[PDB]
RNA sequence: CGUAAAGCGCACGCAGGCGGUUUGUUAAGUCAGAUGUGAAAUCCCCGGGCUCAACCUGGGAACUGCAUCUGAUACUGGCAAGCUUGAGUCUCGUAGAGGGGGGUAGAAUUCCAGGUGUAGCGGUGAAAUGCGUAGAGAUCUGGAGGAAUACCGGUGGCGAAGGCGGCCCCCUGGACGAAGACUGACGCUCAGGUGCGAAAGCGUGGGGAGCAAACAGGAUUAGAUACCCUGGUAGUCCACGCCGUAAACGAUGUCGACUUGGAGGUUGUGCCCUUGAGGCGUGGCUUCCGGAGCUAACGCGUUAAGUCGACCGCCUGGGGAGUA
């Protein structure tokens, strides 16, 4: 699991507002910080097909996320993915 | 997900009547409180009362002239994944013109003889009987 | 009234969903019945029996209960009263036309029983003439005043006797019954709320229905 | 489409199908009217002519269709602005054999060495093969190695399914709850596609204590290529790759809503008398019985096989055959 002080540090760089944590970048943004920490682990640990279910959950999430920002503002979502560097 | 709130309107109504309920208490909108207008206009309900300003909701009072229930059958007729458009002179007559079937034509929601009287055709909401 | 109300509802689970517009439930969660709710129905059921009373038709009060039985069979009967107190042959009312071979039979043995035919042969035809007699009438018992096919007919519960409000609606026969919680009011004609088991609540229930019916009309 | 044929073994998802609620609009669908057309002949409806009828023929109707012109949003579809009630995120906690890696512990089996001790042990319905007269079995001591974790243990728990049971650590997935905040339809299903997927089996390298296909011996039997016994190899165990099937079942696909009840289990929380594993509510997951309803019946029955909605998969008599 991500860390509290973790998931603070997050929500406050990508919340332009104080207290967002629910907005589609603040989402985005910790489901990718997971993302890389679970990249770590899962180099270390192949063949837990049980956890790589929930990070293919979370891939899931993130991609239908940013799915639904693009598909509602263009300048969020290319600001974002310029500033977490995904999707070439 | 849920995708026809009026399905489960009609739905609810039904189970309602079925099982004996006094009052349907459900989420409400304009076709919901459109087709509540015909429901107590051609009395199959008694009456009919939004509640709320933030979450409106809609009580139906179901009435019950025996101990059966009025409504002896409702079902959807236009789906999400069929929707029936009749003209003004293809729409029905459910049980011979006992029933009605409750159509949107394009001055409003009302009853099937109510629009071939108006000249109109429209998308049937439901068959009520 | 201070008489109804005071009876009280046991068996707490197994009620009815039907019933359940008749209970309070205060108590914690003892299945207490409403005397509002039991009072109107009572008025309009006593109405339709002084109706009935008025077509000097029969009554026909069943109550084959534990320990109330006893009470029925005797202090409901002022002068003209018919009643069922126990072991209710089931299918009376529905085939009453070969029960009716079975209440000759009754009649037959009740004449000349004290003298004659059953003191000759004087023990061992009488031993089983007695149990016979004995047998019989605690299978009929009102029965035999009675006369076949009631007007009305009074149940003292209904789901110790839904045998008999089962064949009484098979019978077009209106009920007139007193219902606890676990018992179903749907088949009723004129259902009335009590306590069933309650040797107070019988004998009030009894009391009442006896009455203002001796007389009918006139 | 539970059991008759039929729900992919399970999940994630592209295209596609459908989509909560409020306010503005050309109207694309849709609706209404009109026009152009939809050849004539042939079905249809009123008439005539053949002596009648078939047959011919006058007019109308019909050709349910396709284009063109005019209208508001009642609904669906697009655009614009919204809302939270669907979905999700954060704070603080709770339970759990959820998964991956490593270490360790205790019974027990087997083997080796040794001490005591003698003539049987083992096995079976009976025996016999087998072990033991070079000392078995039995008892005790020390050592070696592998596998599974007695009790707790449960009509318990977790996971999408397969499945997961000693203890401890590290990494990690999911679920649930009081309360508050945030984003604002971001949702559901998903043919192809991808991933997971018992046991048996296959490849390479190890390990091998019990168990044990194959194999051998002895029984049984009329025969016994078996059931039984005595052994016993692959395998069962570990690492990395395949295989992708099961009575992979709840023979019941997923999501959402509504619909009488009772009895328990498990896991959070609010109140009451802080005095108790006592009382009253609200959530999740579950076990059994049962009302209406449904079903051919058995039965299912708020976790439906009840009442509907969205989407996908499958069936069209048995055998041949899930075969070529």
């Amino acid at each position: 699991s991500l860390s509290t002080e973790a998931t603070a540090k997050i929500v406050s760089e990508f919340g332009r507002d104080a207290n967002d944590t629910g907005s589609t970048e603040v989402q985005v943004a910790l489901l990718t910080a997971q993302i890389n920490h679970l990249q770590g682990h899962f180099a270390e640990h192949k063949k837990d097909h049980h956890s790589r279910r929930g990070l293919l959950r979370m891939v899931s999430q993130r991609r239908k996320l940013l799915d639904y920002l693009k598909r509602k503002d263009v300048a969020r979502y290319t600001q974002l993915i310029e500033r977490l560097g995904l999707r070439r | 997900s849920m995708q026809d709130p009026i399905a489960d309107m009609l739905t609810r109504i039904r189970n309602g009547q079925a099982a004996n309920k006094a009052a349907v208490t459900m989420p409400s909108s304009k076709l919901k409180v459109a087709i509540a207008n015909v429901l107590k206009e051609e009395g199959f309900i008694e009456d009919f009362k939004v509640e709320g300003d933030t979450k409106p909701e809609l009580e139906l009072t179901l009435k019950y002239f025996q101990g059966k229930a009025v409504v002896e059958s409702i079902q959807r007729v236009s789906r999400p994944g069929l929707r029936i458009y009749k003209r003004k002179d293809e729409l029905p007559k459910v049980m011979a013109g006992l029933g009605i079937a409750v159509v949107s034509t394009s001055k409003g929601v009302m009853t099937d003889r109510a629009a071939r009287q108006a000249g109109l055709g429209g998308e049937i909401i439901c068959y009520v009987a | 009234m201070l008489k109804a109300g005071v009876h009280f509802g046991h068996q707490t689970r197994y009620w009815n969903p039907k019933m359940k517009p008749f209970i309070f439930g205060a108590r914690n969660k003892v299945h207490i019945i409403n005397l509002e709710k039991t009072v109107p129905m009572f008025n309009e059921a006593l109405a339709e029996l002084n109706k009935i009373a008025s077509r000097k038709g029969k009554i026909l009060f069943v109550g084959t209960k534990r320990a109330a039985s006893e009470a029925v069979k005797d202090a409901a009967l002022s002068c003209d009263q018919f009643f069922v107190n126990h072991r209710w042959l089931g299918g009376m009312l529905t085939n009453w036309k070969t029960v009716r071979q079975s209440i000759k039979r009754l009649k037959d043995l009740e004449t000349q029983s004290q003298d004659g035919t059953f003191d000759k042969l004087t023990k061992k035809e009488a031993l089983m003439r007695t149990r016979e007699l004995e047998k019989l009438e605690n299978s009929l018992g009102g029965i035999k005043d009675m006369g076949g096919l009631p007007d009305a007919l009074f149940v003292i519960d209904a789901d110790h006797e839904h045998i008999a409000i089962k064949e009484a609606n098979n019978l077009g026969i209106p009920v007139f019954a007193i219902v606890d919680t676990n018992s179903d009011p749907d088949g009723v004609d004129f259902v009335i709320p009590g306590n069933d088991d309650a040797i107070r609540a019988v004998t009030l229930y009894l009391g009442a229905v006896a009455a203002t019916v001796r007389e009918g009309r006139s």
